[PDB]
């Protein structure tokens, strides 16, 4: 049976133009096709069908797996997805103390998607150097990629899942896109078992990564150690100060800009006055707990921004209305564009975890340089928002530890 | 003939209904050249005659050697129809073909006219031949094949093409078949005697199908390339020899060195290009500048010498090679044995208002990874005019993320190379500048000033200026009253962020002004602080 599908409003299908691909991964999606082709999951189509979602391979291991960008199809059916079909996202989930993700995109490939709406999914397989027109097709199941599929698919989820969640009342399961992600406070062994049980449910209806959600604690901006202070210091002081003051109430900075005033020399010493290190130390004690006054809204879009510090260490903030930060990271240790494509999955993961809900990303890289290298090192199953910026490297001063 | 294939389904769009527009009144000379032609067409089976019952209409003519054409006017038809996949998203690229032995060129005759309609699209294709003085009920015909004119028709073919040959190809894997609208441009290693047979064999598949053919031999103009089975070059390049240049000359001049530019190296023209720069007349006569006739002279010198390019060997690496030609222009050439060119380019796009030849460089790079990767589905190995020290200084430094293939450095001057450096930490014995820009915005005055830990003050005023610029006046200001080393503090994010790009080139005149102070500096700390929190 297939379940009606209608886009928005007065609104068309995607139209969205395939970024170039390499031999070795245009080759992949042939191999692949073909195969998805004869076992029915996707069948090839005419001229008659104008629309068009990009297509990519990654390998997430050296298997080559297919990667459909439907970014914009999901954008023009969230009507469907979220409204009428929304999966409820549990909060319990962030507050467990291992959650692993579990990948289930095999699920939607034996359910046939509404006939009505399958022209809507239409892909490319373009060919090197435009010597042979592209490959068309499109889906005649619930593809991957599509926030359709698991809204779709929800009512057969639960079913499955019924046995292990009465048997496991603690444990929380959710479904994002294609992936489920599952929640527990047990040993990390009893916990890893548990897993494996869960994976045997699902094995009988055929669907053939671990996340630490307590520990998970804001990095909170930090105020250098010192006994010496120079100018300069007290200067990049203040200036870390004011701009932190624009997020948490109750930031004081007056009676250090006290010692900052006359036209001193940068690298002259100056003694840290009573009150200095007395507003400076009450502003460490604010800046260590939440912002005051800053909470998520389900009906606003996640921002997330990041900024290269140096050395393999990225800072992020996660925010609705600027300034207005609802989380903020660092992340760890080779190459620009790969560091900052795990930064993105990590944030992406986290932010799914904490609102059920993906950011819309601010990359400070050339639009080109990203669009060439990222799936390169891409290994997730969904795709972020993300748009190109030019970082304030004040911004990024601010975020050091 | 009309192919036996089977035909694409076709819908109005969404909402939409077959066109009705009214047919003119035509002569009698031209009614009669319509029917002559509709009854030929009609033998053939192109189309059919139609009864009253068929309300839709579109208005048909006909036009003049003392042979007649009918011309089907397919606006209303058009807007109405839906939208189709493209025909190409792209072109094939000379430089990404392999070479081949033997090349061969058919062209489909009557391609449209052999393709089949969707019988329930076909109505919507009614016309009407008109009486004379549009006295009687006209002749109505309705399409059973693809109109020329008609929105669908360029898609349709080419799919019904591509079904077709598809059988072929599989059957042949070693050949090679480009379709290009109604032409075929096919390849093979085969010797004559088996290649033409592959041909001969390749028509008899398409006759089946209800596709007829001829052999033009190559080379072949296509798409201004001109194309041999073992070189590729672009069409004749002619360079006007004239003693007036027009607009309308120097844009059809840019034109064709642009073209020219894909194999033939080092081609260059910004100095034709600043001439066009201005609102300016198409008829408008510009003198050629200095710098704009020794541009001239030089693409001059190199178009002289025929240049082809080679084709693609897979099994090789293609090499990259870039060089710096001054003034943001970047030259390139992509060989895969030293030096026989597969293709050469050139990249002079500004992006931004402030860059250095870091940036530039890697934009470059960009560009042609992105090319790369169209035309041979990889990267090529690059040998760039920088040393590895100053690349990795830099994008380590740098606040955007950036990563470019495989490369490694080349001595070939120009090198690139950041022009200063900014210290990391204040200096020690060296005036430290406060220094401060603002605009009233009523007004547009605006003073500039500064004041040292060495009791040093000065305040200029400025005339029609912004914020902005004052705050790099001031800044200015400083470089200029200060020694070799010198410390400045601005509240301004706005200069901060310029300068700490390092860049080496802009658009303001105050930004290359500042740039030449940096570079003659020994050491400069830039430091910035918030605004109107008293700081000094
Ligand atoms: C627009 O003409 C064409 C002709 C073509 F086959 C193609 C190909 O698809 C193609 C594919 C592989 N090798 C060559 N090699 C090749 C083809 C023609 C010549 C010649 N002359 C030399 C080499 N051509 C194409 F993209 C454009």
């Amino acid at each position: 049976e297939t379940v009606p599908v209608k886009l928005k409003p007065g609104m068309d299908g995607p139209k969205v133009k395939q970024w170039p691909l390499t031999e070795e991964k245009i080759k992949a999606l042939v191999e692949i096709c073909t195969e998805m082709e004869k076992e029915g999951k996707i069948s090839k189509i005419g001229p008659e069908n104008p629309y068009n979602t990009p297509v990519f391979a990654i390998k997430k291991s050296t298997k080559w797996r297919k990667l459909v960008d439907f970014r914009e199809l999901n954008k023009r059916t969230q009507d469907f997805w979220e409204v009428q079909l929304g999966i409820p996202h549990p909060a319990g989930l962030k507050k467990k103390k291992s959650v692993t993700v579990l990948d289930v995109g095999d699920a939607y490939f034996s359910v046939p998607l509404d006939e009505d709406f399958r022209k809507y999914t239409a892909f490319t397989i373009p060919s090197i150097n435009n010597e042979t027109p592209g490959i068309r097709y499109q889906y005649n199941v619930l593809p991957q990629g599509w926030k359709g599929s698991p809204a779709i698919f929800q009512s057969s989820m639960t079913k499955i899942l019924e046995p292990f969640r009465k048997q496991n009342p603690d444990i929380v399961i959710y479904q994002y896109m294609d992936d489920l992600y599952v929640g527990s406070d047990l040993e990390i062994g009893q916990h890893r078992t548990k897993i494996e049980e869960l994976r045997q449910h699902l094995l009988r209806w055929g669907l053939t990564y671990e996340l630490h959600p307590d520990k998970w604690t804001v990095q909170p901006i930090v105020l250098p150690e010192k006994d010496s202070w120079t100018v300069n210091d007290i200067q990049k002081l203040v200036g870390k100060l004011n701009w932190a003051s624009q997020i948490y109430p109750g930031i004081k900075v007056r009676q250090l800009c006290k010692l900052l005033r006359g036209t001193k020399a940068l690298t002259e010493v100056i003694p840290l006055t009573e009150e200095a290190e007395l507003e400076l130390a009450e502003n460490r004690e604010i800046l260590k707990e939440p912002v005051h006054g800053v909470y998520y809204d389900p009906s606003k879009d996640l921002i997330a921004e990041i900024q290269k510090q140096g050395q393999g260490q990225w800072t992020y903030q996660i925010y609705q209305e600027p300034f207005k930060n609802l989380k903020t990271g660092k992340y760890a240790r080779t190459n620009d564009v790969k560091q900052l494509t795990e930064a993105v999955q990590k944030i992406t993961t986290e932010s799914i975890v904490i609102w059920g809900k993906t950011p819309k990303f601010k990359l400070p890289i050339q639009k080109e340089t990203w669009e060439t290298w990222w799936t390169e090192y891409w290994q997730a199953t969904w795709i972020p928002e993300w748009e190109f910026v030019n970082t304030p490297p004040l911004v990024k001063l601010w975020y050091q530890l | 003939p009309i192919s036996p294939i089977e035909t694409v389904p076709v819908k109005l769009k969404p909402g939409m209904d077959g066109p009705k527009v009214k047919q003119w009144p035509l002569t009698e000379e031209k009614i009669k050249a319509l029917v002559e032609i509709c009854t030929e067409m009609e033998k053939e089976g192109k189309i059919s005659k139609i009864g009253p019952e068929n309300p839709y209409n579109t208005p048909v003519f006909a036009i003049k050697s003392t042979k007649w054409r009918k011309l089907v006017d397919f606006r209303e038809l058009n807007k109405r129809t839906q939208d189709f996949w493209e025909v190409q998203l792209g072109i094939p690229h000379p430089a990404g073909l392999k070479k081949k032995k033997s090349v061969t060129v058919l062209d489909v005759g009557d391609a449209y006219f052999s393709v089949p309609l969707d019988e329930d699209f076909r109505k919507y294709t009614a016309f009407t031949i008109p009486s004379i003085n549009n006295e009687t009920p006209g002749i109505r015909y309705q399409y059973n094949v693809l109109p020329q004119g008609w929105k669908g028709s360029p898609a349709i073919f080419q799919s019904s093409m591509t079904k077709i040959l598809e059988p072929f190809r599989k059957q042949n894997p070693d050949i090679v078949i480009y379709q290009y609208m109604d032409d075929l441009y096919v390849g093979s290693d085969l010797e004559i005697g088996q290649h033409r047979t592959k041909i001969e064999e390749l028509r008899q598949h398409l006759l089946r199908w209800g596709l007829t053919t001829p052999q033009k031999e190559p080379p072949f103009l296509w798409m201004g390339y001109e194309l041999h089975p073992d070189k590729w070059t672009v069409q004749p390049i002619v360079l006007p020899e004239k003693d007036s240049w027009t607009v309308n000359d120097i844009q059809k001049l840019v034109g064709k060195l642009n073209w020219a530019s894909q194999i033939y190296p080092g081609i260059k023209v910004r100095q034709l290009c600043k001439l066009l720069r201005g609102t300016k007349a198409l008829t408008e006569v510009i003198p050629l500048t200095e710098e704009a006739e020794l541009e001239l002279a030089e693409n001059r010198e190199i178009l002289k010498e025929p240049v082809h390019g080679v084709y693609y060997d897979p099994s090789k690496d293609l090499i990259a090679e870039i060089q710096k030609q001054g003034q943001g222009q970047w030259t390139y050439q992509i060989y895969q044995e030293p030096f026989k060119n597969l293709k050469t380019g050139k990249y002079a796009r500004m992006r931004g208002a402030h860059t250095n030849d870091v940036k530039q460089l890697t934009e470059a790079v960009q560009k042609i990874t992105t090319e790369s990767i169209v035309i041979w589905g990889k990267t090529p190995k690059f040998k760039l005019p920088i040393q590895k020290e100053t690349w990795e200084t830099w994008w380590t430094e740098y606040w955007q993320a950036t990563w470019i293939p495989e490369w490694e450095f080349v001595n070939t001057p120009p090198l690139v190379k950041l022009w200063y450096q900014l210290e990391k930490e204040p200096i020690v014995g060296a005036e430290t500048f406060y220094v401060d820009g603002a605009a009233n915005r009523e007004t547009k005055l605006g003073k500039a000033g500064y004041v040292t830990n060495r009791g040093r003050q000065k305040v200029v005023t400025l005339t029609d200026t912004t914020n902005q610029k004052t705050e790099l006046q001031a800044i200015y200001l400083a470089l200029q009253d200060s020694g070799l080393e010198v410390n400045i503090v601005t509240d301004s994010q706005y200069a901060l962020g310029i300068i700490q790009a390092q860049p080496d080139q802009s658009e303001s005149e105050l930004v290359n002004q500042i740039i030449e102070q940096l570079i003659k500096k020994e050491k400069v700390y830039l430091a910035w602080v918030p605004a109107h929190k008293g700081i000094g």
